[PDB]
């Protein structure tokens, strides 16, 4: 039950497996590059378009 | 009919034309470019001057004689007041360009001498006293058009105030490393007897795509007599060497007002 | 790939001149030795793969000599002797300087590893429990200690290794951390560009990669609190670049170095030995 | 776990070693790579690059840059111009040019090597110069009827400045060592005047060449070694 | 057993690392998430 | 995720696995045997061809 | 394979005369029991699985003992045990010397092992923290140290191994090194021809593979700097021939060495017993 | 970390061992071998 | 990059995988049974016949 | 996924006025 994933690259795979029957017990989640800004940036119930104005 | 020897390099309103040459360098085989939008930092829409300031500019001639130990400038700083080209370099704080440089030399088919001429990238030179490392001042490091000497010999200064510019002492290059090997740089060497003239093309060089020319040169040129200059009639005869430079490719960005270095 | 095979030549009576250049051009001469003599055929099956740059840098060199001690200090001088931080170069030692050095920039992850060795000051002060030892990377920026027990080696973010006497030597990578697109060997420049009639002081500034340079600090530690016996602690630090590139070749140190600069000493600029003749074998 | 013996080696530190690590700055982002000219890939890439020999190091002139510049004149003396042994990284002129300094981060060479010779008199000077390469095991030649026994080239000055001169790749061992070494001696390279150097009136009778030394593409080194040309006080 | 070698490194804590280790509590059944609004994925977020 | 290569010949393939997620972790890059030595030994802007004269 | 299996045979009334030879042609005896009596079918499942040149070299075997020492040295003579210094061979002692030298050419690849002891020089004086060593090869040209402290243990392109006390015994591989295309155990010559009328020194000067052999030297200190108590460490050094050829056999030595040559000693020159009579079971 | 138990042998050095181990010199190119007459692959080609 | 073979005998297989980049790093080699005995013990231009006279 | 490139733009003289908003919004 091998993982092969992409590493992160330096100045390009590697090879993981789980020994342990608990997941709490396993390496660091894998990069997780969600985001979404706007839901603290701009919470706004009606769309703010930037070419217009911000109040009409 | 073509030739190895006859050689015009014209950029914008200046050309150059030479008879007695021997091929000409393109350092590292690279030739000079723009910077691509794949390898670009600064996001502002960066000033190319184009023909106002990659052109040819001449330096106040040197003379060289039996005795000269030899010549160093600095690129940008050898340019830095000449005409559009210093503008452009000095209201911006970012800015690159390649070179195309013209060393002159003429004499007689009676005269003899050896000119290495080298393009040396990040050039760091020696400083002039034992009490202090890497203590150089701003003014003395970039001298202009004017350039440098080399001396054969080393005499740091007694108080550390007064030592405060490069040791260019010739047979270690100013910076500790032996002349001989100094052919690892691009180079050519102007042989009395074969050429009268020296052309190294120069891309950008530096761990950077562009970076501050009033703070940092990217290149040293260096001209040492390898062979003395000698003529049976007159021993303490003096023939000028000229230097003249092209930018290209030269690209500014960080728009603002005008810097004026520090003159003492 | 394999160095050069020579060919079968023979002779030659020819307008063809491979033997006569004219390095003035800035190439280097370029002839082989089929070209100026006759020459049997040779197969070279040899290679030179340990000129590589990989394999010139494939070694973990020594870069510098640490100190710390563990006794119940009470002056300042002592207090400070718990503890060390030394700002991370390879100019302390001259050996990988001087490899690194032929070129004028270079990229590469580093493997660093320690050797960490202790003595006993003294036998009249019965003995000393098996040391456990902090090495702190501290990044421009993060709070540098004061004391060898002071908060920052709580390292919730610095990477911190926690080695225990007699283990094997620790080790770690680390990777290309440069802030150009490549480290500089030498930089001809300053941090600053100092300005027309400006009260700052020019008389005292410095020039070159010092001005620019910041790699961070090693801080070290005991983090037992002391025996009664003063024990003293080395520690080397190895450096091993790898997955190499490099640019811009440049001659060798030819005379010994100063300092963290190219400057030379007025005592020691004369490294050839003058021969009897100019025809001496 | 897993069932598992330690073998000898274990827990040691071999400089030389290659092996993975935990890297202390995980998910770090490398500054991206760009294009920078003059890339080396390989230490004999500078190797076969053309470097001055210093023929002249003697007394007075050795550390100084007329250390480099070979003395030659219009007198047509037998005597020979320089004579050095095939030593590149041992000889006390060989030693510090760039093959040699490359050469004594190893311990072992082979292949041929190129001496360039650039004459920097006046136009008007005319010349015939042997340059000969003797392998090793017989009376070193100090005359031109010893060295012309020998690979040799007679260098006609003219239009075209520069002559090379081969020492090739001819040993008993398959590598010689990067040290003085009696077993691996390359034998001798000399110089004599085939004609004499003749110039006209108005005209320098005294000028000179310099040497440059360069490794072929069939050269390679092995076994990697500290220098002796570097060191610090302790 | 399997012949094996200590390499550098071995038994050092570095605080950086990245292994597994055994769970002092097994088969620990975890509190069910459910959606709580506000969620952060990056520091960057906070940034802009 | 076992890569298998050719062996460095003594007196004939050997495997590895990347353990870790970062390249830097990795050992040793290859032998690349890539050379270009006239960038350096001839880097002049019109072809010289060695039987010819260097300067015509 | 398989020693030879040996036929039914029977007797013989014939012309064909297997048992007379002449070993003057130099050829030895060929006659197998077949050939001069009756014999029974025997089917050989024996081999010659350890006589084969890889299984007669397959051993570790010590090559030689060097000593270190680590004190507080005040004079030249006691600075000089802090590190050692050793010209790399197998003839510091004899047995794996004997075996190499049933042949005139080898090509191996070696295993060194190392076995590091110590003792106290006394009990008076405290006691002493437990001590890294560095062991490193130094090729031929590298520098070679005059203190235990000096430059060259930095070690950037020599190879070099730390090994703590008490952990496994360390052990690296060495490529076939040599610089021909077999190691030479014997070498019937000179470094260099002697020529008419020099005024070389033909008086002192040697013979045979001493003038021409050079495979570096290993140096070897404790790192660790001084305790009150004197330690006195050995190191014994392991030498395993591996993937092993050789070529042209000879009569192995018969009487003692006294030296890296070939040469004997008066006083030990009649290897055999003589026996009472010719006639003696 | 893989778990993993030591057996009994571990750490000795059995002179008769046959392990690998690293290279001092890695990526060394060795002298390439050429013909050699007489050969010997057996100490009984020796004692015949 | 397993290498499986057979054991010696003892009173059937094992596994193999090269950890290192350098062949000088391996273990021993294979069992090498090769023998001519001939080249040292009949190293003779005209073929002998045993049967036959060695002088004729 | 990367942080953000940067397209190449020139100047306007427009209607459209990215450059003014209004924070009160929460924005
Ligand atoms: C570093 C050093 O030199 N330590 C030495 C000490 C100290 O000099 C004194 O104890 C300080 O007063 O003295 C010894 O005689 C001791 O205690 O056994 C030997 C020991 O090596
Ligand atoms: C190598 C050796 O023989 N060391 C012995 C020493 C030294 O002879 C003296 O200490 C030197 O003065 O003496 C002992 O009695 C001791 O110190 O306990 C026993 C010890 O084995
Ligand atoms: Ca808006
Ligand atoms: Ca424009
Ligand atoms: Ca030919
Ligand atoms: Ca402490
Ligand atoms: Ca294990
Ligand atoms: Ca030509
Ligand atoms: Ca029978
Ligand atoms: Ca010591
Ligand atoms: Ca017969
Ligand atoms: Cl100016
Ligand atoms: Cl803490
Ligand atoms: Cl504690
Ligand atoms: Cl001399
Ligand atoms: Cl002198
Ligand atoms: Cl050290
Ligand atoms: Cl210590
Ligand atoms: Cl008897
Ligand atoms: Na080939
Ligand atoms: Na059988």
């Amino acid at each position: 039950g091998a993982q092969v994933s992409s590493q992160k690259v330096g100045a390009v795979n590697y090879t993981t497996i789980n020994y342990y029957k608990d997941s709490a017990s396993n390496a660091a989640s894998k990069l997780d590059f969600s985001q979404d800004p706007s839901k603290f940036t701009e919470p706004v119930k009606d769309i703010m378009i930037k070419t217009a104005p911000a109040l009409n | 009919g073509y030739s190895d020897r006859v050689r015009q390099i014209t950029l914008g309103n200046s050309t150059i034309t030479t008879q007695e040459a021997a091929n000409a360098v393109v350092a590292y085989g690279e030739w000079p470019s723009y910077l691509d939008d794949k390898e670009a930092n600064p996001i502002d829409a960066p000033t190319e001057p184009d023909v106002s300031s990659n052109r040819f500019y001449t330096l106040d001639s040197v003379q060289w004689k039996s005795t000269s130990r030899g010549w160093w400038w600095k690129l940008p700083d050898a340019l830095k007041d000449m005409g559009m080209f210093g503008q452009n370099m000095y209201y911006h704080y970012l800015g690159r360009s390649g070179y195309t440089v013209h060393v002159q030399c003429n004499a007689s088919k009676f005269h003899q001498g050896a000119l290495g001429v080298f393009a040396i990238p990040e050039y760091v030179m020696a400083c002039n006293t034992e009490a202090k490392t890497s203590y150089v001042s701003y003014v003395n490091a970039n001298p202009g058009e004017k350039g440098g000497v080399f001396d054969n010999a080393y005499n740091p200064s007694a108080e550390a105030s007064e030592g405060r510019k490069f040791a260019a002492l010739d047979y270690l290059l100013g910076c500790g490393v032996l002349a001989g090997n100094a052919f690892v740089y691009p180079h050519q060497i102007i042989n009395l007897r074969t050429n009268n003239s020296a052309t190294l093309v120069l891309p950008y060089v530096n761990s950077l795509a562009i970076d501050c020319m009033a703070k940092h040169n990217n290149w040293g040129l260096v001209i040492l007599p390898l062979c003395k200059l000698d003529y049976a009639p007159n021993s303490s005869t003096e023939i000028p060497i000229t230097v003249t430079i092209a930018p290209m490719f030269t690209e500014f960005n960080g728009l603002r007002n005008i810097t004026v270095p520090a003159t003492q | 790939p394999t160095a050069q095979s020579t060919p079968l030549t023979s002779g030659v009576n020819s307008q063809e001149v491979p033997a006569l250049t004219a390095v003035e051009t800035g190439a280097s001469g370029q002839a082989v030795p089929s070209d100026v003599i006759e020459t049997r055929h040779v197969v070279n099956y040899k290679t030179r793969s340990e000129s590589t740059l990989e394999s010139f840098f494939g070694r973990s060199a020594c870069v510098t000599i640490l100190e710390v001690e563990n006794f119940n200090a009470t002056t300042d001088a002592d207090r400070k002797k718990q503890f060390t931080t030394w700002a991370i170069t390879y100019t302390d030692t001259v050996q990988l300087r001087r490899k690194l050095e032929f070129f004028t920039y270079s990229r590469f992850d580093l493997e660093m590893t320690f050797v960490i060795t202790e003595r006993y000051y003294a036998s009249n002060t019965g003995h000393a429990r098996n040391q456990v030892y902090q090495l702190m990377y501290i990044p421009p920026g993060a709070p540098r200690p004061t004391a060898w027990d002071d908060y920052t080696w709580q390292s919730s973010s610095n990477p911190s290794v926690f080695y225990t006497y007699g283990s094997a030597p620790p080790r770690m990578s680390i990777p290309y951390v440069g802030i150009a697109n490549a480290y500089s060997h030498f930089y001809d420049g300053f941090a600053r560009v100092p300005l027309k009639d400006e009260t700052v002081d020019s008389g005292d500034t410095y020039y070159g990669l010092v001005t620019i340079n910041d790699f961070g600090t090693l801080a070290v530690r005991v983090v037992n609190e002391y025996n009664p016996a003063r024990i003293t602690s080395k520690i080397r630090v190895y450096m091993k670049p790898k997955h190499v590139r490099c640019w811009c070749p440049r001659p060798p140190r030819a005379v010994p170095y100063r300092g963290e600069g190219v400057d030379f000493k007025q005592d020691s600029i004369t490294p050839l030995t003058a021969v009897e003749n100019i025809n001496t074998f | 776990g897993l069932p598992t013996m330690l073998t000898p080696g274990s827990s040691q530190f071999l400089t030389s070693d290659d092996f993975q690590s935990p890297c202390a700055l995980p998910n770090f982002d490398v500054t991206p790579p760009i294009h920078i000219p003059g890339e080396v890939f390989n230490m004999m890439e500078l190797a076969e690059i053309d470097s001055m020999i210093p023929m002249n190091s003697v007394t007075g002139k050795a550390n100084t840059m007329e250390m480099y510049p070979i003395p030659l004149d219009d007198k047509g003396s037998a005597t020979p111009i320089f004579s050095i042994s095939l030593s590149p990284a041992s000889d006390k002129r060989l030693q510090y040019t760039m093959l040699g300094e490359i050469l004594n981060y190893y311990t072992h060479w082979t292949g041929s090597l190129r001496f360039t010779f650039l004459f920097c008199g006046s136009m008007m000077a005319t010349g015939k110069i042997l340059l000969s390469y003797s392998p090793p095991g017989a009376k070193p030649p100090t005359t031109r009827k010893d060295a012309m026994l020998g690979t040799h080239i007679i260098w006609d000055l003219g239009l075209q400045s520069s002559c090379t001169m081969l020492a090739p790749w001819i040993s008993n061992t398959v590598y010689r060592r990067c040290i003085k070494d009696d077993f691996t001696e390359g034998g001798y390279i000399t110089c004599f005047y085939q004609t004499r150097i003749v110039v006209p009136s108005g005209t320098p009778t005294s000028m000179f060449m310099l040497a440059f030394v360069s490794a072929c593409p069939d050269f390679s080194v092995r076994l990697l070694r500290d220098t002796n040309h570097i060191s610090q006080r302790t």
